[PDB]
């Protein structure tokens, strides 16, 4: 058995951490007190969840997790909700004033400050671990904290965990749900010094999870909760491997072996299905080739992009569920005939399943339906560069007139790192050409 | 726990200050004496932004009231939310102003500024965490321009990295004082270009027009023209005053894409006349909070461009409808805004209305269309500067004609500034 | 339309299915770099005092 | 007030379009970098797909579908007929074509060869066509030393297909031609027909005893306007439309348009656009999609229908772009952005 450290940098770090300790705690039975009645081992043990969870003496399950943020706004909500047992003070790290919204200013001004701090933090929880494998980076690219503080942590993290992984969970700025003008600087200068330092990042755009929760949940004006409470399913089915027993992706270094054959493309793009209206009357249940099949919408992405214009790289398809394999190699031939699904002339062209036996745990009261059978396809396709063209657009538009550039500058960042980090993400755009196109 | 200090001077400071204070006292429950009676969780969330709590659930504005003579200040603390204010934060001299830049900046108001700095630094020490500063003072007087701006010098020395906010009155010849306003506006606009992250301008010749035109008060007094400044200031502070996803830092960061151009120019909506309760539609909100009848700067924006715009909605509305009506105005006239800012409009809601209103909505506009204003300015500054007119004041208090030309050239600077980013 | 590696167990199963077969900065330079923007946020704001004390 | 932007100066159809959505008072025009716009008029090679869908609160419009390149390109419409199912290397209305690339550069060189081969021992007619889609650079020879030897004189890639040796001619004249359709696919994927078709015509006596002088093999409209010495003689600047060409098959053939060729166009037509269909549909994506084609055909003497290339951003008759701009704006753009007959087009219903 080995262990995971989360890490959740910055307020969407944090809300989104609430959101998936909230599920993992209801997925393994975990009770706000930290108490568990179907683990019998008191007090130890190396089971699956154990990747997850620490035991106390006194029967307590404790997540092997660590909230930071500048601002001890969001923090403290943590700390006196329904689950201000489940953490202990120390795992909850604040500081006075935030960022700004300014990337500069979470990575060199107020970072450098509470770097080590976090460190300690962390080294406490690595202590406890008899083989940790990696951690589990949860933020945003928006955020001067989620953006900035993020990057510096990775950097330290490659130096004091050689060895370990490390995985992101990034928030991808849209305009629908943010109130901030620079989030395009933050997230390509994040996006730079972050790169050689993530084996492997889900971006979820905040753009396609507004829509999924407009289209599919009916809810007219989606609040944080609501984007949130999604956010935290399609983290759940990308984790449940590494929470319950099985053989595909059961530590973190399985994330790259079957998802990034090239380093620097460690992107994949994301799928899940189906989102159903709890508020429903009661929704005709889907079959495993009609969710199956819906992988392939563009309704139902992490990221709006178009994989038809794309080649895939990887492939793997965790169902959730009412699933045996016969119906899943039935669905799958079925749209092969039907979509467009071009590989990459170097990379066999195969899906590696998952099947989990456990249907989608409903968080009570949330804005989900209990379905009998869900599934989760994480691909990766060179379509997903759609989203890095975008955003290194607007970094144009903005960066041209040199906009906005004092406030980095005035945080002790120099004017060449933007475009240093531009022409990365230059050659990362080029990258993602040469892959697929003709 | 993120602290305001306000600071009120001169005559125009406090009686804008005041009314402001007796606003948002209004929206927050706070009574003339400094206790809560209100009935939501939401008044008192935010409360410490504005108020220190002192014994007995005590309420005491963090503001400090300075001028150059007693009678304005004697004035506010007999009125109504007078005793409100600390005593000691009263800090008055005795030989006045005299609408004089020089007597603020340089001598009399520099026998008192040390003294007026020494309470800045008392509510100060007791801020878990200090925001920064906001202002509120005209620019054509002697004391709120010649010392605030002194102050505001001074303040950044103390505190070089707390933002530094104003709401500045710009002098118009139609609400005319004394003929050397633009003498002490054009002074004071170059301490604002190079000391203060951002500042709301307003317009005194906006606010008549407002009374006069859209709002059909015969006579405007300047108590009539505080009654919009009251309602604008609470309007552009609800950001900060009410739970909402923003602090003064994260409105600069996303306000002001160059150091020298964070001038503003508000607005407020709706404008009615005494047909006033009529229920207001949130299309009706957007077509006037943008129309050039309801803003405070004098200033076309058709003759200028947008570089970045704010919007708070107030009440309990529709958060959809809102959406649509925003980016409507923006697909239907983006020639007015740049194109090279994405999403350079944002929009945020809030449940509590301001006193009297079903809903309302401030605008907070960082326009090109605000050369125009310093452009009159430097218009009546030269008029009168290339004859040496009424300099005798200002060189009997120490200063030299260099001095004034550079103040000139200081501002002129701004207007070209704004100009190769309106093209 | 192969199925390899075939694993199962009591909370599930997986496999694999093959439709077509194929054709860092150490310790010193980061406080390095750290410190260097610290010193220019000092010089940066010695030349504001310095212009304060003019 | 709709609005919309315009990145191809050189369109010429869609210059059109623009001066009619002004002309409604109620269709804006921006710069060519705003991004808040309801329509896109795009450019035609690195057009920004990835952009569009992604301003909140409008419904973006372009005109092109992504991925149709695949249908418009020499090399890429053979590749498309061989490997898709839809079409089989068995198709009847497609001539017989080879990909080659110059050997300086996958690559059917032997399989044209054997097919030539045995197209030489059997005495049937061996003339074939070498072209590419970088050309403006066409080469018509019964040989095959001279199309390879040809090929490699260039470095991009080219085509060898069968060249029609018994194509049908006019009278009085004993000339070639070929027949230009106008198709506009919607966001719906509806396939409209314009009913107006145009024929290029050549000025030159058919001479199928020299393949040298290509005056009087190729069709262009820019070639008989060039090289030509019977330019605008029989008709109009070698175009004629489908009143008098229905005539002609009358009083000549004894039929008609609609049923000798236009039932061949229409199926063509629908077997092409449905193939790619489940590949560029803007059916459930965040933006919307329509682009108007051009396809070019043959008539044999046997009064067969074979197609040459389809075209995807092509170019009008002069006669005929008022009434065909206006049926854009009413079931492509109007469609989507309503505004405050007898249609134009003729309908090819399909299976969707
Ligand atoms: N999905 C999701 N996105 C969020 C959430 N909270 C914030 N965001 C996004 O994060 C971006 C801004 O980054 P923040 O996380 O708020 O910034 P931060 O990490 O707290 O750093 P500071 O600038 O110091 O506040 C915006 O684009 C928001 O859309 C959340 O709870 N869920
Ligand atoms: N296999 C074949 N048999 C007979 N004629 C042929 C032929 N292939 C091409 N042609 C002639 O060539 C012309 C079409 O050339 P092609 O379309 O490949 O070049 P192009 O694309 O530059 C012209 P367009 O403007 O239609 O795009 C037709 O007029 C036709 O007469
Ligand atoms: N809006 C507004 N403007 C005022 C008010 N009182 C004075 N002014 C303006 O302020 C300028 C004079 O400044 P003053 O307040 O006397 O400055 P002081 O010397 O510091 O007291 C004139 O241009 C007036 O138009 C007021 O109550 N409201
Ligand atoms: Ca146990
Ligand atoms: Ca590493
Ligand atoms: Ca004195
Ligand atoms: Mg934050
Ligand atoms: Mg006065
Ligand atoms: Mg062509």
């Amino acid at each position: 058995m080995r262990e995971c450290i989360s890490i959740h940098v910055g307020q969407a770090g944090v809300q989104i951490g609430n959101a998936c300790w909230e599920l993992y705690c209801l997925e393994h039975g975990i009770q706000p007190d930290g108490q568990m009645p179907s683990d019998k081992t008191i007090g130890g043990g190396d089971d699956s969840f154990n990747t997850f969870f620490s035991e106390t003496g006194a029967g307590k399950h404790v997540p092997r997790a660590v909230f930071v943020d500048l601002e001890p706004t969001v923090i403290d909500e943590v700390r006196t909700g329904t689950y201000r047992q489940l953490f202990h003070p120390e795992q909850l790290i604040t500081g006075k004033e935030d960022a700004a919204n300014n990337y500069a200013r979470g990575h060199y001004t107020i970072g450098k400050e509470i770097i080590d701090l976090v460190l300690d933090r962390i080294r406490k929880l690595a202590d406890q671990c008899t083989g940790l494998q990696g951690f589990l980076v949860f933020h945003s690219f928006g955020g001067g904290t989620g953006s900035g503080f993020t990057s510096l942590l990775m950097e330290r993290l490659s130096v004091d965990y050689g060895k370990k992984s490390k995985l992101e969970f990034s928030i991808y700025p849209a305009p629908q749900v943010s109130t901030a003008v620079v989030e395009p600087y933050n997230s390509i200068l994040t996006t730079h010094t972050t790169l050689e330092h993530s084996d492997c990042a889900f971006m979820v755009d905040n753009e396609a999870i507004y829509d999924i929760c407009r289209r599919n949940l009916d809810i007219e004006r989606p609040t944080y909760t609501n984007l949130n409470r999604l956010i935290s399913q399609i983290v759940s089915s990308i984790t449940a491997s590494l929470r319950f027993d099985g053989a595909l992706n059961v530590d973190l270094t399985e994330f790259q072996t079957n998802l990034v054959p090239y380093p620097r493309i460690h992107f994949p793009l994301a799928t899940y299905a189906p989102v159903i209206s709890a508020e429903k009357a009661y929704h005709e249940q889907l079959s495993v080739a009609e969710i199956t099949n819906a992988c392939f919408e563009p309704a139902n992405q992490m990221v709006k992009c178009d994989p038809r214009h794309g080649k895939y790289m990887a492939c793997c398809l965790l169902y959730r569920g009412d699933v045996v394999p016969k119906d899943v190699n039935a669905a799958i031939a079925t749209i092969k005939t039907k979509r467009s699904i071009q590989f990459v002339d170097w990379c066999p062209t195969g899906f590696k399943v998952g099947i989990n036996y456990q249907p989608p745990t409903v968080v009570p009261g949330g804005d989900l339906a209990k379905v009998q059978r869900a599934v989760c396809m994480l691909s990766n396709t060179t379509a997903i560069a759609e989203a890095w063209a975008r955003l290194d657009h607007k970094f144009d538009l903005m960066y041209a007139k040199r906009a906005f550039v004092h406030w980095y500058v005035g945080e002790g960042m120099e004017e060449g790192e933007f475009s240093e980090a531009r022409e990365d993400m230059a050659a990362l755009e080029k990258d993602y050409e040469e892959v697929g196109v003709d | 726990m993120r602290e305001i200090v306000h600071i009120q001077a001169g005559q125009c400071g406090n009686q804008i200050g005041a009314k402001f204070w007796e606003v948002i006292s209004d929206e927050h429950g706070i009574d003339p004496t400094g206790s809560y009676h209100g009935d939501s969780d939401l008044q008192l969330e935010r409360i410490n932004v504005y108020y220190n709590e002192a014994t007995g659930n005590k309420y005491v504005p963090r503001a400090i009231l300075v001028d150059l003579e007693p009678g304005t200040m004697d004035s506010v603390r007999s009125g109504p939310f007078g005793q409100i204010f600390r005593p000691d934060n009263f800090v008055f001299g005795q030989s006045g102003a005299g609408n004089n830049w020089a007597k603020g900046h340089y001598t009399e108001g520099a026998e008192l500024v040390d003294s007026v700095l020494d309470v800045v630094r008392k509510e100060s020490e007791s801020c878990d965490c200090l925001q920064g500063f906001q202002l509120t003072h005209s620019l054509g007087g002697g004391t709120g321009s010649g010392m605030g701006t002194l102050l505001i010098s001074k303040i950044r020395e103390e505190y070089p990295d707390r933002i530094m906010n104003t709401f500045s009155v710009m002098p118009s010849p139609k609400v005319s004082d004394t003929v050397v306003e633009p003498y002490n506006a054009t002074l004071s606009v170059h301490q604002l270009v190079e000391n203060t992250d951002e500042t709301y301008c307003i317009d005194n010749e906006a606010l008549y027009d407002i009374c006069f035109r859209t709002l059909k008060l015969t006579t405007p007094t300047y108590g009539d023209l505080n009654h919009l400044v009251s309602a604008t200031m609470s309007g552009v502070t609800t950001c900060l005053r009410f739970p909402g996803q923003a602090d003064l830092r994260k409105l600069a960061v996303n306000m002001v894409p160059f150091p020298r151009l964070h001038f503003f120019m508000p607005g407020f909506a709706p404008l009615t006349s005494r047909q006033q309760y009529r229920a207001l539609t949130v299309p009706e909100l957007t077509q006037q909070m943008f129309d050039s009848k309801n803003m405070m700067a004098a200033c076309d924006p058709r003759h200028g461009r947008y570089l970045t715009v704010a919007a708070i909605f107030r009440g309990r509305m529709s958060m959809k409808e809102v959406d649509e009506q925003m980016l409507n105005v923006q697909n239907k006239n983006s020639s007015y805004f740049v194109e090279w800012i994405p999403n350079n409009v944002k929009t945020a809601v809030c449940d509590i209305p301001p006193r009297g209103l079903k809903m309302s909505a401030t605008f907070i506009g960082n326009s090109t269309a605000i050369q125009e204003l310093f452009k009159r300015i430097s218009e009546q500054f030269t008029a009168m500067f290339r004859r040496k007119a009424f300099l005798h004041w200002y060189t009997g208090e120490g200063m030299d004609e260099m001095e004034f030309t550079e103040a000139e050239s200081n501002m002129n600077d701004l207007v070209s500034e704004y100009q190769q980013y309106q093209d | 339309m192969e199925v390899i590696e075939l694993n199962k167990c009591t909370s599930g199963q997986s496999f694999e299915v093959i439709l077509k077969p194929p054709s860092d900065p150490s310790l010193e330079e980061i406080q390095k770099k750290l410190e260097a923007a610290e010193e220019r946020r000092k010089y940066q704001e010695a030349e504001l005092l310095k212009h304060l004390a003019e | 007030m709709y609005t919309f932007v315009v990145r191809d100066e050189n369109s010429s159809v869609y210059a059109e379009v623009s001066r009619l959505l002004l002309a409604t008072g109620q269709w804006k025009r921006l710069r060519k970098d705003n991004p808040r716009f309801n329509l896109m008029l795009g450019e035609r090679n690195r057009l920004p797909f990835g952009r569009l869908g992604h301003e909140p609160g409008l419904v973006q419009l372009v005109n092109y579908y992504r991925g149709a390149d695949k249908l418009c390109r020499k090399a890429s419409l053979v590749k498309l007929i061989k490997t898709s199912p839809e079409l089989s290397e068995s198709c009847t209305w497609f001539p017989e074509s080879y990909v080659i690339y110059p050997t300086n550069l996958t690559d059917e060189r032997e399989v044209f060869l054997a097919a030539y081969n045995r197209r030489r021992e059997g005495r049937e007619g061996n003339v074939w066509i070498a072209k590419s889609s970088a050309g403006a650079g066409i080469l018509i020879s019964s040989e095959a030393s001279e199309l390879l030897d040809f090929i490699d004189e260039q470095g991009q890639v080219h085509v060898i297909q069968k060249y029609l040796e018994k194509p049908l001619l006019l009278e009085p004249g004993h000339r070639k031609f070929d027949i230009r359709s106008w198709v506009l696919v919607d966001h719906l994927y509806n396939i409209y027909l314009y009913r107006e078709g145009v024929l290029r015509t050549s000025s030159e006596p058919y001479n199928s005893a020299n393949f040298q002088d290509k005056t009087c093999h190729l069709t262009n409209h820019c070639i008989q306007k060039e090289y030509s010495k019977n330019y605008g003689r029989y008709e109009e600047g070698n175009e004629m439309f489908f009143e008098e060409f229905n005539q002609y098959l009358m009083d000549a053939l004894n039929t008609t348009l609609e049923n000798s060729i236009l039932l061949q166009i229409k199926h063509i037509i629908r077997s092409c656009l449905m193939c790619i269909e489940p590949a560029i549909s803007t059916k459930h994506l965040h933006y919307q999609s329509f682009q108007l084609f051009g396809f070019d055909f043959m008539v044999d003497e046997e009064l067969k229908v074979w197609l040459i290339e389809v075209n995807g951003a092509p170019a009008c008759a002069q006669k005929l772009y008022a009434e065909l701009c206006q049926g854009i704006v009413d079931v492509a753009i109007s469609s989507v952005f309503p505004l405050a007959p007898t249609s134009i087009f003729i309908k090819l219903h399909h299976h969707h």
